């Protein structure tokens, strides 16, 4: 709803049983965000910004 | 027989057993979803409480 | 043999068969993700609408 991706792997239960996945699977930039919930510090420190990200791959699905 | 009845909507109300557009409202204390269907009166209303749109509901709901 | 191409991005884009960075594009009025691969061209380009970023959409995502 909020990143406003509604591909059919997350938001078809059909599909998703007709995919490479076999049912409906997290979102990899979910996982790329809920991991940044994990473990930013929410308080003022010495990091300041973001400034980009190396090098992600997916390697088996999230359910 | 077909019949134009003009008038106050007030008054096209009580012919028509209905309530029209602007006719007078019997608002008694009481939410009309409570009642049953025998002691629901066509006229029976309910001015709701408001709700302030915002930026945030058309993001939500979008 | 290592060779150093200069030139216009979109004549290094059709050099090196890929798209590059300023090179020109081919927007075809469907959308590239409904194109299977052997009729996908490097160069398939897409402009989407836009999103206005609000404070509500900072709060929902963080
Ligand atoms: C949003 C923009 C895209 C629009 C479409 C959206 C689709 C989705 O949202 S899907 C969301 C969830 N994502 C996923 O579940 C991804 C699924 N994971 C995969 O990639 C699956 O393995 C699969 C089956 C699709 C393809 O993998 P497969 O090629 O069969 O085997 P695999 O071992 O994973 O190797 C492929 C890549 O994985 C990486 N990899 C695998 N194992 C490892 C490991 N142990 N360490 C590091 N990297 C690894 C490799 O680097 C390789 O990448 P490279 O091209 O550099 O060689």
């Amino acid at each position: 709803c909020l990143s406003g991706d509604h591909f059919y792997a997350h938001m078809d239960k059909i599909a998703a049983a007709e995919s490479i996945f076999g049912e409906r699977v997290v979102h990899g930039y979910f996982v790329l965000s809920a991991a940044a919930g994990l473990f930013v510090d929410a308080g003022v420190g010495p990091v300041i910004a973001n400034y980009g990200l190396e090098s992600l791959r997916f390697i088996e699905p999230v359910k | 027989q077909r019949t134009a009845v003009q008038g106050s909507p007030t008054m096209l109300a009580a012919i028509s057993k209905q309530w029209v557009r602007g006719a007078k409202v019997e608002e008694d204390r009481i939410h009309p979803f409570r009642k049953y269907f025998e002691e629901l009166q066509p006229g029976d209303s309910l001015l709701t409480p408001r709700r302030t749109m915002t930026e945030a509901d058309i993001v939500n709901f979008a």
